């Protein structure tokens, strides 16, 4: 360890690592993404607040927000964490990105799936300039007898 | 095609797929950083006046400011609204951001 | 046609700033005001439906700014029409609620009121009136606007003197945190949580 | 704040109450709208149209 | 400091010309910065007194109000940003005491410099010790 | 040109600094009198607190790490507080970032910008000069009054170079105008008795000499009678500058000229704004290459350049383009993120009449059935906002991210931060000494940066609320 | 009278009514000049003290008006202050109003205004809201009017001075006469189809003879 | 002959014999010492002379015109 | 006469004024002069434009009307009173903020 | 650009395997290789800031 960081390490305590305190309320629950030695209770004592990690939000889109230099310099100091923050920082860049649960090698199957669904996703791209070709709100359409459909491009 | 005759149908179609009691489930609430907890609200007649946001910006310099090109920029009035900027301000946070630093 | 001690004709006296404002036993008259209504629901329906076809046709010859330039609107004002009038065609074109059965709130409805009779009386315009970049003019636009928040205080006391003085120390704008999103997926959003005051920045 | 009003309940109105006056006992009365200042800025029409 | 407080008295005189105070390099500061105020109409140093000559204006005398703050008993300090809050909105002359000299409040506040507060003049009701 | 996140993460951090950014301004100090209007005593201490407020202006602050607790009171009560606190700059580290990003890293910038119109023609945006600067062009456009006799600016620059000639030149061609003008005034009159049976030149009015030597670069001066900004409403001010730059343009198209070299019109003599101005310049610029309006296009002019000298109004300029550019060409059109994303999976549903039901509502109108007004405030606080608050910093909602409309990748140009105030107050007089410029971090007594184990304060960024 | 004027008055009498009667008689005879600014805004926050009693006038943003306990808003009403809160904190003896009454108007004359303030001091008192207001003074030296001869020797006189451009433009005025003018309906070449439409439509409604015409029925008899 | 009497914001007076001379000053000072504002009566009734040499069948309806006014 | 004029209605570079003091705009004067001594003038017609109104002015004046406000049987009133009063209720009737 | 881009994950599918080691672990050891690089490199910019 380089004389810098030696107070960032806890003869007590253990080695620094980024990892993530319980926040919020019983049901309404986040995480606060924090810098904290190894034996410190998980939502008590740290060292510095990285950031925070929602997975569950109105927007429906996993909200991460991180100190990017903070996130470097923490790195650089030696900073342990698990796969699941290793994930998160490889998505946000922070990190190269980990390999899959299995490894890259064993996903083949996985990578045929995507194939199949872009080249429906593009059928179904095909099939929408067709009808953007002729764009009729309501249509009527038969059972005995016609009902009306609304045809709404969500 | 799906016909919701009654509550319980509706309800069917629209409740999301099941979720373990040990993750996250509901969404956090917003907080907005000027209500963080009373949400004014207006109780008292008239009930839907019309109410004008209003942020004051006073005298962000007291120093003599050059016109940009041709523009006095110096300021004429402490009743200007933020929400509201006019042409000269904006002007200076157009060329603030152009700035080479 | 009363005194005064010193010769400064202008509108920019605390006798005029604020102008025909009771400031004796009259303020407990019930006046009668004019009611203040949305430029986007002054102007004239059939104007409306013109510049949403404009820009719903071509967004960039018929530009907001274009349009407000061209009828005397604002961008917001432009925005907020072309809303309306997006929403109220397709809820008239899938057939799924009229102009009279789409649930509003309160204020909403007495708004419509508001304008309903505002067309009985005066008209719809027929042209926008508004103006597209506001001045800076000197006008009482509420309580907050009549002191100098930083300063606290109503009133700049100073001395008389035909030589500079000191100049009034500058505030410095505050250094608050804000998040800038940098990555944004259909899954996932990853924002960058900044802080102004940190040194090192890398 | 909870409960119902402990101490002076006043009329919003400020009118006074009384025997004969506008209000027989103490009380808010905020539904009363027309001791209060609503302009007028609509039409108006009548019971009959002969 | 006891000598200020107790020229605050014959400060605090009504239906008179002129007053006599006792003398100090304190208060001989003092009045020089309530003439640049124009609160006092002048001032003379006699030996072991000081005649200060008051100015008046519709009858009333100039100086309305003298609130003491700091007593030679107790040290009153400020910093900057709570002699702001202390002296918001409101025309009086607060005096202070600085490294810098015997100044006004103002002058203190473009200073951003700490301050021990004397005296209020014309302050009407505001205080907080 | 930044593919990393954590580039574009800097990109952002660099914007959000620029915005807080504001220079020094120093001031000078008044000479205090040297005849003694106070006592000697009070005068030595105005002339050592002079001196000692001009140094405190003039001289920077480091950070709280630098010096002891003690040390910093006692500087605090003994000197006047310094204008430039170590906080309010953005720091070495900052630039160094920006000029390795490239964001800010031998008196004209040359071109700027330039919109490409594959088939149509090029916009070029130039800090450069036009007169003293003269890579070619055919005609170079300069505005004047109505009346032709400008007191002070641009034009009067170009007529005085030009000399007698372009002078007499400038003035034969007004004078047929008016004559012309009168002529046709003259047939109206009698057409109108015939049925029944002004003056000066208008803006977008064009006149086309010879240069006589003025600028090299172009053998053409086409002068443009333009408007002023004073009239009306600023609507009608730009109303009149669209007007008259569409009708010279167009006009100089008929002309036939293929090159054309234009100044920043409406700026100086007529005091127009340059930020308002520059869209409509480029729009008109734009709209005319691409003969939007000929239904039998005329294509002549190709190559339009606004030469500026000002770097502002060059940049003004460049952004403008900027805009036109995300506006026209579909390359450059973005989009946010989450509009990207739905109509990437757009898909197109049929609902039927039964699938509405519970769509509708009894109720005509909609009100909130309850008030906001909180019965316990403490008990509220602790059980519904304080949990939730990880921070005590107040941060809005970040604008949404803009990415490209083809591609799907972000964009180069994203909106600015969203900083937030309390009450609107935007300053501070005497702004803190802060620890978080190096967080976790302490000098040693060896003088060397080292970290620092402690709980963090949870309300350390809310003393003072911003 | 809610501008300046206010005075209180107490009296006896054998009933309530003509006790109150004499009570107001004694009050418009006690009238005094209270010392506003024209900016309706204190200068300092103002305390009144009698015995006991306590009356407290603190100042309050312009805008916001009058604070006070209802029973006595028309009381500060009466008084004409603005921007301004009032509290009492009153006597505990047997009186209430007797000596409330002393502390009021020790109160009320604390008030002083930015013109008496400046007057006095010789210095700067300027509320932002209108800079220059009470001491700003354009000299009678700038408007003296001359006669024709006179004009002529006085220009024969003078030394001339060359016209700066920057200070000197926009100074082609003389002598006024009132005239209508309506340059919101001016055509202009520059004007667009629709708005030379609606502005002709808009003059013709304006310059209409049928306008002041009120007409409480839309559908007249 | 030319003379750059600076009673305020430094001006020169100009006789459309000096022009060039003129500019290239004001270009050098420009240059030199920025924000040092100098402004001449360079040559409005230069043009305007020119402008009356060319429009010399109107020019006399105009001076009678303003002669008149000038009178009035 | 220039500083007077910004005063009255300000305006410059940027902004929207009346022009009423600039050389090339019409005003109505009472003894009518040049519109600016022969030597110098404008040789084209170049007729003066038209002056747009004060803004402020105007909206003061259009606004004025919200604030424009529309023998006997010999018996004397001795239940009267000298001053009137001032109840809380003419207060609270129009003065919805309190 | 190397460890952030794409060849991070190609050479980790390209890392050699050792008899008793599954194949996520000889990824999880070349991706830890990389990321002692990584950590290496925000030490060195970190310092000269």
């Amino acid at each position: 360890v380089r004389h810098m960081f030696l107070p960032f390490y806890s003869k007590e305590r253990g080695p620094p690592r980024i990892r993530m305190q319980v926040a919020g309320v019983k049901g309404k629950r986040f995480y606060k993404i924090v810098a904290a030695n190894q034996r410190d209770p998980r939502d008590g004592k740290h060292m510095e607040v990285l950031g925070s990690y929602a997975p569950c939000t109105p927007s429906g889109v996993e909200e991460l927000r991180l100190r990017f230099s903070r996130i470097k310099f923490w790195l650089a100091a030696g900073a342990a964490f698990n796969s699941k923050m290793g994930g998160l920082l490889g998505n946000a860049g922070l990190v190269p990105l980990p390999p899959p649960m299995f490894g890259w090698r064993t996903k083949a199957r996985y990578t045929l799936l995507e194939s199949v669904m872009q080249k429906q996703e593009k059928l179904r791209e095909n099939q929408l300039r067709e009808y953007f070709k002729t764009a009729e709100p309501v249509v009527y359409r038969q059972v005995k007898k016609e009902e009306r459909i609304r045809k709404i491009l969500r | 095609s799906v016909s919701f005759k009654n509550r319980a149908e509706w309800r069917a179609f629209m409740r999301l797929p099941p979720k373990s009691r040990v993750e996250p489930r509901r969404p956090i609430p917003r907080i907005f950083p000027w209500r963080m907890a009373h949400n004014p609200l207006p109780r008292r007649y008239p009930l839907y006046k019309h109410r004008t946001l209003f942020l004051p910006l006073s005298l962000p310099s007291y120093s003599p400011q050059p016109a940009i090109s041709g523009v006095a920029v110096a300021p004429l009035t402490i009743t200007t609204n933020a929400a509201q900027l006019p042409r000269t301000a904006l002007l200076q946070s157009a060329v603030r951001q152009l700035r080479p630093l | 046609v009363d005194f005064s001690q010193n010769r400064f004709p202008v509108l920019n006296t605390a006798e005029n700033f604020r102008y025909w404002k009771d400031r004796g036993l009259d303020r407990l008259l019930p006046r009668v005001f004019p009611l203040k209504l949305p430029a986007h629901r002054r102007v004239d329906p059939l104007l409306r439906e013109y510049i949403f076809f404009l820009h719903s046709m071509d967004p960039a010859r018929f530009s907001i700014r274009k349009l407000g330039e061209r009828y005397g609107l604002k961008e917001r004002t432009v925005e907020l029409i072309c809303r309306e009038f997006s929403v109220a065609e397709f809820l008239r074109r899938t057939e799924l609620a009229t102009p009279y059965t789409r649930r509003v709130s309160r204020e909403k409805a007495v708004l419509r009121m508001k304008e309903a009779l505002f067309s009985l009386k005066l008209g719809y315009d027929q042209l926008g009136d508004e103006d597209l970049d506001e001045q800076e003019e000197h006008e009482f636009r509420g309580f907050r606007s009549t002191q100098d928040w930083i300063q606290r205080q109503n009133i700049e006391v100073e001395m008389m003197s035909a030589f500079p003085l000191p100049a009034k120390r500058n505030p410095l704008p505050k250094r608050v945190d804000v998040d800038v999103t940098v990555h944004n997926t259909s899954k996932l959003k990853v924002m960058n949580w900044i802080d102004p005051n940190d040194k090192v920045v890398f | 704040p909870r409960g119902s009003h402990r101490g002076g309940v006043f009329p919003v109105s400020g009118l006074t109450w009384g025997m004969n006056r506008p209000y027989l006992k103490r009380g808010l009365y905020q539904h009363r709208r027309d001791h209060i200042f609503t302009p007028r800025w609509g039409t108006r029409t009548a019971n009959f149209n002969p | 400091m006891q000598r200020a407080c107790e020229m605050v008295v014959s400060l605090l005189r009504v239906d008179a010309l002129s007053q006599r105070c006792p003398f100090h390099v304190l208060n001989v500061q003092i009045l020089d910065l309530l003439q640049r105020e124009g609160l006092i109409r002048g001032f003379k140093v006699d030996g072991t007194k000081i005649d200060i000559l008051l100015k008046h204006y519709k009858g009333a005398p100039v100086i309305r109000n003298i609130r003491v703050v700091s007593k030679p008993s107790r040290d009153i300090w400020l910093t900057p940003h709570e002699l702001k809050f202390r002296t918001r909105f409101n025309t009086g002359l607060w005096i202070m005491q600085t490294s810098c000299g015997v100044i006004s409040h103002r002058d203190c506040l473009r200073m951003g410099i700490g301050g021990k507060m004397l005296m209020a003049i014309n302050n009407g009701y505001q205080h907080f010790c | 040109k930044l593919r990393l996140h954590q580039e574009r993460a800097s990109r952002g951090h660099i914007e959000y600094l620029r915005q807080l950014e504001r220079p020094p301004t120093p001031s000078p100090f008044p000479l205090p009198p040297s005849p003694s209007p106070s006592s000697p005593a009070s005068a030595a201490a105005a002339k050592a607190a002079a001196f000692a407020e001009q140094a405190a202006a003039q001289t920077p602050e480091p950070s709280v790490l630098v010096r002891s607790a003690e040390e910093w009171i006692k500087r605090d009560f003994f000197f006047p507080l310094s204008h430039q606190p170590d906080t309010a700059t953005a720091g070495e580290a900052a630039r160094a970032l920006e000029r390795e990003l490239g964001l800010s890293r031998p008196q004209y910038g040359g071109l700027l910008q330039q919109i490409e119109l594959p088939g149509f023609g090029e916009i070029n945006v130039v800090h450069g000069d036009l007169l003293s600067g003269s890579l070619a062009a055919d005609a170079m456009l300069v505005p004047v009054p109505p009346n032709f006799l400008p007191y002070r600016g641009f034009g009067l620059e170009v007529l005085e170079r030009g000399g007698p000639a372009l002078q007499k030149a400038a003035f034969v061609e007004v004078k047929r105008k008016l004559q012309q003008r009168e002529v046709a005034r003259d047939l109206l009159s009698g057409q109108a008795g015939r049925e029944e049976g002004e003056g000066g030149l208008d803006p977008g009015d064009l006149l086309l000499t010879p240069t006589f030597g003025v600028c090299p670069r172009v053998s053409l001066l086409a002068f443009l009678v333009t408007p002023y900004y004073w009239q009306g409403n600023s609507t009608e001010a730009a109303r009149r500058l669209r007007f008259t730059m569409r009708r010279a343009l167009d006009d100089l198209n008929r002309q036939g000229p293929g090159s054309l070299l234009l100044p920043f019109v409406g700026i100086g003599l007529y005091g127009y704004e340059p930020r308002g101005a520059a869209e409509i310049l480029v729009e008109s610029a734009v709209e005319q290459l691409l003969q939007v309006d000929a239904v039998d296009p005329n294509y002549m002019l190709r190559k339009i350049t606004f030469v500026d000298r000002d770097a502002t109004n060059a940049a003004l300029l460049a952004e403008a383009a900027q805009a036109a550019k995300r506006a026209w060409l579909p390359e450059h059109q973005v989009v946010p993120a989450p509009v990207y994303w739905s109509q990437k999976q757009r898909r197109l549903l049929d609902v039927t009449d039964g699938m509405l039901m519970f769509c509708r509502k009894h109720t005509r109108l909609s009100f909130k059935k309850h008030h906001g007004v909180i019965r316990r405030q403490k008990t509220h606080y602790f059980s519904n906002v304080r949990p939730f608050l990880w921070r005590s910093s107040r941060v809005l909602e970040p604008p949404p991210l803009l990415l490209y409309r083809h591609s799907g990748k972000p964009a180069d140009w994203q909106l600015p931060a969203r900083p937030f105030y309390r009450q609107g107050v935007s300053g501070l007089l005497f702004p803190p000494r802060l620890r978080r410029g190096f967080p976790s971090m302490r000098v040693n007594s060896k003088g060397q940066f080292v970290g620092v184990n402690k709980m963090p304060y949870i309300a350390e960024k809310a003393q003072p609320r911003l | 009278n809610g501008r300046g004027l206010f005075g209180i008055g107490i009296a006896f009498g054998p009933s309530p009514k003509e006790a109150r009667s004499n009570a107001a008689l004694a009050a418009i005879q006690n009238l005094d000049h209270i010392d506003f600014d024209v900016g309706r805004t204190l200068t300092t926050p103002v305390h009144g003290s009698e015995y006991s009693a306590h009356v407290k006038i603190v100042p309050r943003p312009l805008g916001k008006g009058l604070k006070s306990n209802l029973r006595y808003l028309p009381l500060l009403y009466l008084m004409g202050i603005d921007n301004c809160r009032v509290s009492f904190y009153g006597p505990s003896a047997s009186a209430r109003w007797f000596t409330r009454a002393k502390a009021l108007k020790r109160a009320l004359e604390q008030l002083q205004s930015r013109r008496t303030l400046a007057n006095a001091t010789g210095q700067k008192y300027d509320l932002l809201v209108a800079p220059g207001e009470h001491w700003m003074h354009w000299p009678d030296r700038w408007f003296r009017p001359i006669s024709t001869e006179y004009a002529r020797m006085l220009e024969r006189i003078k030394k001339k001075r060359p016209p700066s451009y920057r200070r000197g433009f926009r100074a082609a005025i003389d002598e006024v006469i009132p005239e209508e003018i309506r340059p919101e309906f001016t055509p202009y070449t520059w004007k667009s189809p629709l708005q030379k439409w609606a502005e002709e439509l808009k003059r013709k409604r304006l310059t209409s003879h049928n306008v002041y015409e009120t007409e409480v029925f839309l559908h007249p008899p | 002959x030319x003379x750059x009497x600076x009673x305020x914001x430094x001006x020169x007076x100009x006789x459309x014999x000096x022009x060039x001379x003129x500019x290239x000053x004001x270009x050098x000072x420009x240059x030199x010492x920025x924000x040092x504002x100098x402004x001449x009566x360079x040559x409005x009734r230069h043009l305007v002379r020119l402008g009356x040499x060319x429009x010399x069948x109107x020019x006399x309806x105009x001076x009678x015109x303003x002669x008149x006014x000038x009178x009035x | 006469t220039q500083y007077i004029l910004n005063q009255l209605d300000p305006g410059g570079a940027g902004r929207n004024c009346s022009g009423i003091g600039r050389p090339d705009v019409r005003l109505p004067l009472a003894k009518p002069a040049a519109p600016s001594s022969p030597d110098v003038f404008d040789p084209f017609g170049t007729p003066l434009s038209e002056r747009s109104r004060i803004k402020r002015l105007y909206n003061l004046v259009c606004e004025a009307d919200s604030w424009r406000v529309k023998n006997a049987f010999p018996f004397v009133d001795e239940k009267a009173a000298l001053v009137r009063d001032l109840p809380l209720a003419e207060i609270l009737y129009c003065r919805h903020t309190h | 650009h190397f460890l952030l881009g794409p060849a991070a994950i190609e050479q980790q599918k390209a890392a050699k395997m050792q008899r008793g080691l599954t194949p996520y672990q000889t990824e999880l050891f070349m991706w830890e290789r990389q990321m002692r690089e990584i950590r290496k490199i925000y030490r060195a910019q970190y310092l000269q800031r």
